[PDB]
Formats: structure tokens, sequence, C-alpha cells
């Protein structure tokens, strides 16, 4: 899983 | 005084790209403590690839989830890798400071956007930009050489495609080489004329793509050949002048300052397009 650093952040599994 | 100067910038290699170019891995970056390398290079590398020797697989493949695998990411919910340019655009499109960029620049800040230490983390992975099917793939490995066995190549399966690290300048275009310079030859500017390169390294090539391939394998690397003190920070063999008649890529170290006009000649770069001449 990631987290993205860009504003709005989220997460990608 | 040079007049070449501002023209001649974007072959100052140490300089806009800053880092190796056959191996990329120029800076360092912690994930959960622990230390990594990583590409760095200001500069697109184009046509540059990655051929896994023994395993059929190519390197474009998603990631093993250790033969079956590429250096790809896994698919992702969303999908995020790979992705079109237009699924890029169309995925920052309230971004007004990402969505209008360049599809390499783009391309380097979307894998640059995946934060693996889910606090903030340095690491941000490499990409590779298929300027055949216009698609974004996010590298999961990092790593370029390894003699899983594999190294960096400027190779025709790979002409179109693009390496980018996290640190593609977005004025790439500006700043940076792509294509080659027909009728011209790499020289150093000196007392109000420019010069030969005094001393070149002469390899024979059958085209300019096969100087271009040479070139690129006797260009800075961040990693000695045959597997930080390593880093080259650009400095290498980085320029070629090929002459198409007599079939000499004449490969040197130094920068060069100015062009010289001759016909049998076209000026390359390892970072240049190993077709695309102007």
């Amino acid at each position: 899983c990631w987290t993205t650093r860009m504003s709005p952040p989220q997460q990608i599994c | 005084g040079n007049p070449w100067t501002e023209y001649m910038a974007k072959y100052d290699i140490e300089e806009v790209h800053g880092s190796g170019i056959r191996v990329d891995l120029g800076e360092d970056a912690e994930v959960a403590g622990t230390q990594y390398r990583l590409p760095s290079g200001k500069c697109p590398v184009f046509g540059k690839g990655i051929i896994i020797e023994n395993s059929n697989t190519t390197f474009l493949k998603p990631v093993a989830t250790l033969k079956d695998g590429g250096f790809a990411f896994p698919p992702t919910n969303p999908l995020i890798s790979p992705m079109t340019l237009n699924g890029m655009r169309d995925f920052y499109k309230n971004n007004e400071y990402v969505k209008n960029l360049d599809e390499l620049t783009l391309c380097s800040r979307h894998a640059g956007n995946m934060n693996p230490d889910n606090k903030n983390s340095n690491y941000k992975y490499p990409a590779v930009y298929d300027y055949n099917d216009k698609k974004c793939h996010i590298l999961y490995i990092a790593a370029q050489e390894n003699n899983f066995c594999f190294r960096p190549a400027k190779d025709k399966l790979f002409e179109n495609y693009t390496y980018l690290s996290k640190n593609v300048v977005d004025n790439w275009e500006e700043v940076c080489p792509r294509k080659n310079l027909e009728n011209a030859k790499f020289g150093l500017w000196v007392d109000g004329n420019c010069e030969d390169i005094p001393h070149v390294n002469e390899f024979s090539a059958n085209d300019l793509f096969e100087c271009n391939k040479l070139v690129f394998e006797l260009s800075a690397s961040d990693q000695p050949k045959q597997y930080d003190r390593y880093k080259s920070h650009g400095k290498g063999y980085n320029w070629g002048n090929y002459n198409r008649e007599t079939q000499k890529c004449e490969i040197f170290n130094v920068k060069p300052t100015c062009l010289i006009n001759n016909s049998s000649y076209i000026a390359t770069t390892a970072l240049s397009h190993p077709i695309e001449v102007e």
C-alpha cells in the first residue's frame, strides 16, 4: 500500500 | 568571447543532469529506518531500458506477486500504473501545478507521488514513459544492473522508452539534450575559435544508433561494472562525435563548448535519442 503525497491524500493498495 | 555558451548549456551534462546515465543512483533515501539508493538525474534518458538476462520477461512487466516478474508496479486499486497520459491529466485535473506538465515530467511527478512509508519519506520511484502507447510505467525496482541478472542498454526495442528519475526538471525540453545534431561536431572553444576535441576514444560504429549505444555504455555510471564513492555526479564519457563516412564513434569525457560545421558528423550524447536528428 502507498499514500499519495499531493493533496488530496489517498491510499492505493 | 564564446557565443556558443547559452546554446551549449544543455550539453554540460554534469551540470544539467548531475547524476549517472547508464546507471543512475545519485541520491539516497530512507524508508522505515533503512537507506536505499535512488535515481536522481534531472534529464530524461531517451531510449534507455533494462535487458533481463536468461529470463524472457520484459522489464516493463509488473514485479512478481521472481523470474516471471519485471520491474514495474503491480496492479493497484485504483490502477495507478501503468497509466496513459490522458489518464494522468484526468487524475490530476484539480491540481493546476501538475495537470499541464509535459508527459515526461508528469510521469516523473506521478511516480513520485507514491509514498511507500505509510511518515513523509524522500523515496520516489523512477519511471519509464513509453511514447509508443503514451503510457507511464512506475518502476517498483530502482535497480538497473546486476551481473536475477540484468543490465541497462540502448536498444531498438527500447527506442520509444524514456527512463525518468524523480528529479526530472519541468523544463527538460529547454535545458536537456534530446535530438542528435546533424552536420555538427562537438568541439572546444579556444581563443575565438572552435577547436577539435584534442583527444578522443575511437570506437567503430555502423550507424548513429550504434554510436549512441556505445556512448551510453561508456557514460556516467553510479555503479561499477560487473557489480558515496560510486556516485559519478554526471562525470563520464557522455559525449560522442559520429563520423558517418568513416563509421567512427569518437567518444570523450569532457564537456563540449562549441559546434563545428561538418557534414560528415553527427553530435550525440548518452542522454540523446538514438535516432532523432535536428
